[PDB]
């Protein structure tokens, strides 16, 4: 069980991030890039280090979000990679590739990268 | 081009 | 939904990837580096874009796996993000972010990439 | 260094 | 010094790759993503470990194509970063990110990654 | 050619970065991650878009620095993919990928990958 | 969208 | 592990 990962995460952006963190391992949630709004809402799993090192590394996780709701289809798939790290200034780090389905000749184009910097605190 | 969800779009 | 998700998926370096595609978007399955080898399984969760495009564009896809089972804790996590292309040589093609639990000190290192091809057939 | 659990480890 | 990087590469796509391996650790050269078209020639510069270790490991290598030339300009960059391995399979390995210039608010689709494979036999 | 990018410039690690752009499109210069400290200084060669859209879009840019100078050789490279942003607050967002030379063996840990801002004014 | 030209473009 | 030269090693 990883206790500090389970709430409402913001990035720089103002996207937020609702998890619940299982004691199996489980990251579970939602994704909205709006204010409440449902037709930004997008469902989220993964997973993360249940047991993580006690010498003060960060606690590695990682999810996905398929872009598509009741409202809409992006035809895409964001995974995040990073590592919670814990204290007053808690905060996670990730790494992401955005994927989107193309033609074989439109495969180039298919994976954006970027990093995002979620904190428990409003944008 | 247009605004990906993911961005707010 | 899609269809030809569901089922077995081998690397080129030999790891098996068992996947069930969900109607709802959800990827849930194992992923053992060995051949049936218990202490090389470990859990995997993900999403995939159950309504693609219809004209010939890839589905959209990702997943993670926590590197922790019952026989070890590599402290780490790994997602693939990428997309499932159908036909006679099914295959999902994808590129992957390790990420390790680091001090902040260390946190330069935290963060391999690599990619990798499944195929429905042995290695 | 070790072998990672992802590559066969 | 390297002896085996100097000369002509080819992508699996086609393009070709010549370049020239200084001694000081320099990389000179050109690349086309056609057959000796002019339009499809630019410039590349980059830099490479002159005096890699003995044991078998590979040359870390890297270089840069600005996407202008005397007939376009596509106001963007790619680095490839990688290791050459030598033998009667020589090869090149990379990993690419591929950077478009963009305004603040699209800089969320500024770079994208893939990865690149050359060898010195046509295609 | 880019007005603005000549010159030095720091990342948030304390890193210098000094550098001439060409009215060719040429960026030369060093990088040292230490204090004028000599054995801490590389050279860098890249890329840049000497004439970029006026419109308000970045302009994109590349270089790549070896790890081997006079005094050490660690047997790797990176090369930096982004966009310089002019402005009072001028600035250089990109993303790195880090490659060192290994075995085959062990290439599945031969690219780490990150990201970097430089600014003109002290870290 | 278009070609990029680092793919054939 | 040890510090690599990019960042200050």
């Amino acid at each position: 069980m990883e206790a500090g990962i389970t709430g409402t995460w913001y990035n720089q952006l103002g996207s937020t991030f609702i998890v619940t963190a299982g004691a199996d391992g489980a990251l579970t949630g939602t994704y909205e890039s709006a204010v409440g709004n449902a037709e930004s809402r997008y469902v989220l799993t993964g997973r993360y280090d249940s047991a993580p090192a006690t010498d003060g590394s960060g606690t590695a996780l990682g999810w996905t979000v398929a872009w598509k709701n009741n409202y809409r289809n992006a035809h895409s798939a964001t995974t995040w990679s990073g590592q919670y790290v814990g204290g007053a200034e808690a905060r996670i780090n990730t790494q992401w590739l955005l994927t989107s389905g193309t033609t074989e000749a439109n495969a180039w184009k298919s994976t954006l990268v970027g990093h995002d910097t979620f904190t428990k605190v409003k944008p | 081009a247009w605004r990906h969800p993911q961005f707010g779009g």
